[PDB]
């Protein structure tokens, strides 16, 4: 898993066909690859130490994967809304496009991700009642609650509501080639997104809850791998720079 | 730096603020490109270098057309090209195809979309009813040919099928043809509305990288 | 129009000419002794140097 | 009537043809090869001008070599400083359509026409600080494809429709009209002593000029397709052409013939400039691969490859000290290599 | 191109006062202006600038704090307001108008000066004040402080002459150049910290007082200036 993650946001990086939209597929990937980098190592220790601990760092990193994770989902809701509104009405949408639209988007999606995550690591470092039950694991369920809600419950309004109506916008050979790509792009993320937040937002047997929250987190560590890839390879220019 | 190249720099400075401007607004419209030989009419379809300017539902419309091998390569950033045809004369028809086999397999517009106008569409229904001059005269394989008065039918949905077959000889997808069958017709700034349109959609979907 | 273009090649038929190996050695003359003044052929000093 | 003219004619020809093929006793390659090469050369971009919004078509130093014009598709024409890199003046033109611009030898006019078939004059150093029209020449029939400036007072221009006029500005009506080619005149070079001039078309057959007089002098014919470009040794004695077969050459007065011929089996893309060096041993090329070559002209092989751009380069231009090498593109940025 | 002052005349120490300059024939938004004001018994002294556009402003020290100098493209016009006056004040103000590009002639035209009554730096010397001399050749020597050559080899050095009762007007720009519209026998020459003025063929009306000025820094100080007589 962490071979191929880091080796798909590397190479899409090095490969970016510098159009307007791309480097919001750079800035994505660049998340991706972060998160592989520093989280994926520690998590993988968790697993064979057998739930135990090898202090000071335990809080940190519980905030540090958080602003991750929150980003990763908000550029995936600020790309479908913008291709919404490429084809309802695409006159008005190439007017309003000046080449500085990704700064701002860029900007935007980013500071909302460390406002979430600012508080984690002060209320962790004061009482290790929060953070560590040897396990470093969370325990309040009113933030638990609330983060979910904030971070996971209105992304999916959006993202529905968005894709049943651009699904229902494209209805001669071209459309016909972009709805199957948006049906399966869009039961890929779903798929491998629900799980974990589902079983969390129900459950606030211990161990088979335990390990399921264990195979649920590698599923959402295996949907950040997989999100590079499926965007950028239905284009032919992308395969053959890939290739070579 | 001294006083002088500070005061310099400021004026360069207000130049650039000025050009951004003016590039804003001069890409807040669209323009054409308007082509016919003679005997055609092209200046009645929306009733050195001559221009017009037109509206509609809020959208602003610039036409280009000159009275070529050489000076094509400046339009080659266009949204589309209009061909204006004739459809009454029967002598000069192979010379309007070979016309538009030039332009359609040019070198620097591989990639600019094309709308055709196939005019006088009641002249032809006349001379064809008349019965005095025959298309098989002038193309043989006509005889064959049958339809998907009638007559009237038949022989427009022939002429139109060369043209089309011309474009998907080899076009690579990149770009189509928009056939019409226009007449003292009204309405000609709609059709070209509808057409730039699905032009630019197309557009999006290929770089959005669904296509 | 046949009278002017016989009376053009007519007027360009009769010309001087000379040999190659002349028009040849004075052109790698030429080239040869202003070789000591390209700055673009040979390098020159950064601080001479304008840009 | 016409059997004796064709006769006349064809006889003509042969006998021409004959007479320079009596003089070549010895080719070029087989005179200079005991040469030394010139070896290896490098250039890295010094500096990059930028703030243009569509294609460049033209470019041209001033006789001080410190500015230079330059004129857009988006119908604005702006002056540069290229050591500082600013903007001196900002011009726009009156129709977007423009494919050529000059600069006066004393550094008081600029000119520049297109496909609207007008030259319009403008004037620099006024009162007011402004820079507005003097004048607007016409009386043409086709599109402007090059404008040289001989005074403060006398333009030669080569437009489309087969033919070359020389203006005062002054009166404003044209005073010499060169006629005899049968296609559209693409190219315009000037000689150093400013009494003949040479001129390139779409024909491909190059012709010599001669100014007070007005009647052509030499033609020379040795291509395959039209001619884009056209340049003058520094000797005033020889010219080279380029073309859209891929190829250059280098032609010669005196001696009335072809000398040279410069290509490549890798490159098949035409040639849009050519341009030669202070001492005349380089010469410069741009062709449509979005690149520039560099050729030795006493050896016809490659020397170095310059290729900054994406898009195919339209104007190339070299100062008259030779410190510097500036190229325009249709990237909207023109650089400056030393 | 005509420049006009309004304003002026005897106030009160302590009053406020507003000057106000209108500019026509030319585009007031290209040029920046200046403020000049000349004692009865001293020679020239700057007073402000404005920057076109209203991007920078600088300045004296002797008037910081107490004068502010605003313009208005659309009405074309120049204004600078005067408060808290005191007795040294009284002076004529020129309206100055410079243009800075590559190759360009600042302090080119002076408008009509207005008379107000009340009731570290570059020091530039003349050694000679009065000079006596039609046909022969005048020499004009003007001391510098530091030397004024820069890196680029740009020296900063102006000459502007004064007709009795009459504006100033320039006559060489940066110690080399002439500007337009005077006659060829003027000459100017000079080395770092040595400037000299050469006039040859002197006819009639050539009478009047010469000025030397640096612009390599702020603040622009004059010279004490050399009186030329019969
Ligand atoms: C541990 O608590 C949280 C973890 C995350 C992200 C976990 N990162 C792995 C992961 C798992 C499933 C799906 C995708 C993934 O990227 C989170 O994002 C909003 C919120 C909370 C809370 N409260």
């Amino acid at each position: 898993v962490i071979i191929l993650t880091i080796a798909g946001n590397i190479l899409v990086i090095m490969a970016v066909l510098q159009n307007a939209t791309n480097y919001f597929l750079m800035s994505l990937a660049i998340a991706d690859m972060l998160l592989g980098f520093l989280v994926m190592p520690v998590s993988m220790l968790t697993i064979l130490y057998g739930y135990r601990w090898p202090s000071k760092l335990c809080a940190v990193w519980i905030y540090l994967d958080v602003l991750f994770s929150t980003a990763s989902i908000m550029h995936l809701c600020a790309i479908s809304l913008d291709r919404y509104v490429a084809i309802q009405n695409p006159i008005h949408h190439s007017r309003f496009n000046s080449r500085t639209k990704a700064f701002l988007k860029i900007i935007a999606v980013w500071t909302i991700s460390v406002g979430i995550s600012m508080p984690i690591p002060v209320f962790g470092l004061q009482d290790d009642s929060k953070v560590f039950k040897g396990s470093c694991l969370l325990a309040d369920d009113n933030f638990v609650l609330i983060g979910s809600f904030v971070s996971f419950f209105i992304p999916l309004t959006i993202m529905v509501i968005t894709y049943f109506l651009t699904i229902k916008s494209l209805q001669i050979s071209n459309e016909q080639k972009a709805c199957k790509v948006l049906g399966i792009v869009f039961f890929l993320f779903v798929v491998m997104w629900c799980p974990f937040f589902i079983t969390n937002i129900m459950a606030v047997n211990e161990d088979v809850i335990g390990a399921l929250l264990n195979v649920f987190v590698w599923i959402g560590y295996l949907s950040s791998a997989v999100n590079p890839l499926v965007y950028t390879l239905f284009n032919k220019t992308y395969r053959s720079a890939f290739s070579r | 730096v001294s006083a002088e190249d500070k005061a310099a720099a400021e004026r360069s400075k207000m130049i650039d603020k000025n050009l951004r401007e003016d590039g804003e607004k001069a890409r807040r419209t669209l323009r054409l490109l308007l082509l016919g030989a003679d005997n055609s009419g092209k200046s009645t379809i929306v009733k050195g270098i001559f221009e017009t300017k037109f509206q509609v539902d809020k959208v602003n419309f610039h036409m280009f057309d000159v009275g070529r091998r050489k000076w094509i390569q400046c339009f080659n950033d266009v949204t589309a090209i209009i061909f204006v045809v004739d459809s009454s004369d029967y002598n000069r028809l192979q010379e309007a195809l070979n016309d538009f086999k030039s332009i359609w397999n040019n070198r620097w517009l591989r990639t600019i979309s094309v709308i055709l106008f196939l005019n006088k569409q009641d002249l032809l229904a006349e001379k064809v009813l008349a019965g005095k001059s025959k298309i098989e005269d002038y193309f043989p394989e006509f005889a064959r040919y049958t339809t998907p008065d009638p007559r009237v039918t038949r022989a427009k949905y022939f002429i139109r099928k060369e043209f089309v077959d011309i474009s998907t000889a080899s076009g690579d997808g990149r770009h189509i043809c928009y056939p019409h069958f226009t007449c003292v017709d009204t309405e000609n700034a709609r059709r070209i509305f509808n057409d730039c349109k699905d032009i630019i959609l197309q557009m999006n979907l290929r770089e959005y990288n669904l296509v | 129009q046949a009278r002017k273009l016989v009376e053009q090649l007519k007027m360009e038929a009769n010309i001087d000419r000379i040999k190659v190996s002349k028009a040849a050695a004075d052109l790698m003359a030429y080239c040869e002794a202003h070789a000591k003044e390209d700055p673009l052929l040979t390098p020159v000093p950064a601080s001479e140097n304008p840009f | 009537e016409l059997d004796q003219l064709r006769q006349e004619a064809e006889q003509l020809k042969n006998q021409i043809r004959d007479a320079r093929k009596a003089c070549a006793d010895a080719t070029l390659s087989q005179i200079t090869n005991n040469i030394d090469p010139v070896g290896r050369i490098q250039m890295r971009t010094r500096r990059t001008l930028r703030g243009h919004l569509a294609k460049i078509y033209a470019m041209h130093w001033g006789t001080d070599s410190r500015l230079l014009v330059s004129a857009s598709q988006d119908g604005k024409l702006i002056i540069w400083d290229s050591y500082t890199t600013n903007k001196v003046h900002a011009i726009p033109l009156r129709s977007s359509w423009v494919m050529t611009c000059a600069y006066a030898p004393s550094g008081n006019y600029v000119a520049c026409g297109g496909l609207d078939n007008i030259c319009s004059i403008y004037n620099l150093k006024t009162r007011e600080g402004n820079v507005r029209v003097s004048r607007e020449l016409a009386g043409h029939t086709g599109y402007l494809s090059c404008c040289r400036f001989l005074d403060d007072n006398q333009i030669v221009t080569s437009s489309g429709d087969t033919t070359c006029a020389l203006w005062d500005i002054e009166t404003g009506q044209q005073t010499t009209t060169f006629t005899g080619h049968t296609g559209d005149v693409m190219s315009l070079s000037l000689a150093p002593d400013t009494r003949l001039f040479v001129s390139g078309a779409c024909d491909a057959s190059a012709k010599l000029w001669d100014v007070r007089e007005g009647m052509c002098r030499q033609t020379f014919t040795g291509h395959e397709s039209d001619i884009n470009a056209i340049c003058f040794f520094p000797n005033g004695n020889a010219f080279a052409t380029g073309s859209d077969d891929a190829t250059c050459r280098l032609f010669d007065l005196r001696a009335d013939q072809e000398l040279m011929t410069y290509s490549h089996d890798n490159i098949i893309c035409g040639i849009t400039s050519v341009s030669f060096s202070k001492s005349g041993r380089l010469l410069l090329a741009g062709y449509d691969d979005f690149n520039c070559n560099v050729w030795d002209a006493l050896k016809a092989d490659r020397a170095g490859v310059l290729a900054g751009h994406d898009n195919r380069v339209s104007c190339l231009g070299v100062t008259d000290d030779g410190m510097a090498v500036a190229t325009g593109s249709w990237d909207s940025f023109l650089k400056i290599w030393n | 191109v005509q420049l006009v002052e309004s304003g002026g005349g005897l106030v009160q120490p302590g009053g406020s006062r507003k000057l106000s300059c209108s500019a026509s024939g030319f585009a007031f938004s290209s040029f920046g202006m200046h403020w000049v004001r000349q004692a009865p018994e001293k020679g020239l002294e700057w007073v402000a600038y404005i920057s076109s556009g209203s991007g920078t402003i600088y300045y004296a020290d002797t008037v910081k704090g107490r004068f502010t100098i605003s313009r208005d493209d659309p009405k074309n016009t120049l204004f600078l307001q005067m408060t808290s006056l005191r007795s040294e004040d009284t002076a004529m103000y020129y309206c100055v108008r410079s243009i800075y590009y590559y190759g360009s002639s600042p302090f080119d035209f002076w408008g009509q000066g207005t008379t107000l009554t009340v009731s570290s730096d570059i020091v530039m010397t003349q050694a000679t004040s009065s000079v006596p001399v039609p046909g022969e050749s005048v020499s004009i020597s003007c001391r510098s402080s530091k030397s004024l050559l820069h890196s680029n080899g740009n020296t900063y050095l102006y000459w502007f002459l004064q007709r009795p009762g009459q504006s100033p007007q320039l006559l060489i720009y940066r110690m080399s150049n002439l500007a337009s519209g005077v006659p060829d026998r003027f000459s100017g020459s000079g080395s770092g910290t040595a400037f000299t003025l050469t006039i040859s063929r002197l006819e009639a009306e050539d009478v009047g007082v010469y000025y030397c000025m640096q612009h390599l820094e702020y603040p622009l100080t004059f010279g004490a200036g050399t009186k030329l007589e019969l």
